[PDB]
C-alpha cells in the first residue's frame, strides 16, 4: 500500500500552514 | 527526515515546525 | 489575502505531486 | 515568486517542477 | 485568480464521495 | 458544464450525483 | 479499504491536476 | 503509521461537504 | 465515537450525516 | 455562495490539524 | 463566527484555536 | 484498474495519464 506517499501529501499540508510565511523545504528522502 | 519521523507516528504541528524555514 | 492563502494551499500539493523524490522548496516569498 | 506567478492565472505541472530540489 | 481551476479540485473531490463505487467522468468545459 | 453549474453557487451532493457514472 | 478508500481521494485529486483541460475517468473496477 | 489521523482528515472533509450549513462537532474521542 | 465507527470500515455519506449539526 | 464554500474546505482541515485531540465546532451559520 | 472572521482576512493558529472544542 | 495499479504502489504522472480523457 502507498502509505508513505499518502502520508507525504498530509505532511506538506500541514507545513504549510504551521510555517505560515516562513514557507518550509520538503525534503522526502534525506 | 520528516517520513521517517512522522509517517510511523504522528508528528505535533510544534514538531513538523522543526521542518520550516 | 485569504484568496493567496487557499491558492497556496493547492500550490503545495501540486508541487508535492510534480516533484516527486525531489521534494521542493515552498516560500511565499 | 510562486504565488505571484500562479495565483492570478493558471500555472502548468511543467512550470511548477521549476520549483522542485 | 485560479478561481475555476481551485473550485475543479474540490468538485472531483465531492463527485469522488457522493459517486463511490461507480465512479465518473470529469470534463471541464 | 459542471464548473458554470458549480462554481457559484453551491451544488448539493445530491445534484452533484447526476454527474456519476 | 478504508485504504483504498483513502487513496482513491489522492488519485482523483493527482488526475485533476496532470490531466488538465482533457479531464478524466475515475472507475473504481 | 499514523492512518487513523490520515483517515479523520479526509473524515473531517467528507463531514464538510455532507453537513452544509448544518455545520458539525468533531471529537475523536 | 466517529473515528472508530468510520475509519475501520467506511462509512456512506447518509451514515456521516449522523455527525451533522 | 462557493468562495465560502471552498474556504469552509480548507477551514475545516486547519482546525482539524490544530485543535489535536479536542476537535473542533465547525458552525458556518 | 469562523467564516466572517477566517474567511475575510487570514486567521492566525491561535484565531484557529477559538473554534476547538 | 487504477486501484489496482496505483494504491499497491506509487503511480508516475505519465501512468496517471493513461485515466485522462
Ligand atoms: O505525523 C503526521 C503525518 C502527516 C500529517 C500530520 O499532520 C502529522
Ligand atoms: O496555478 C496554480 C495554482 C494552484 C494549483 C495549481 O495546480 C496551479
Ligand atoms: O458547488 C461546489 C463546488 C465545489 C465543491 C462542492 O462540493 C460544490
Ligand atoms: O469512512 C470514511 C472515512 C473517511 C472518509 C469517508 O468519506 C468515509
Ligand atoms: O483564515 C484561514 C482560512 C482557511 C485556512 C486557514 O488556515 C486560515
Ligand atoms: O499511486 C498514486 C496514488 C495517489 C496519488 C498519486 O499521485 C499516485
Ligand atoms: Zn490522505
Ligand atoms: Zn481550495
Amino acid at each position: 500500500f502507498v502509505n508513505q506517499h499518502l502520508c507525504g501529501s498530509h505532511l506538506v499540508e500541514a507545513l504549510y500552514l504551521v510555517c505560515g510565511e516562513r514557507g518550509f523545504f520538503y525534503t522526502p528522502k534525506t | 527526515g520528516i517520513v521517517e519521523q512522522c509517517c510511523t507516528s504522528i508528528c505535533s504541528l510544534y514538531q513538523l515546525e522543526n521542518y520550516c524555514n
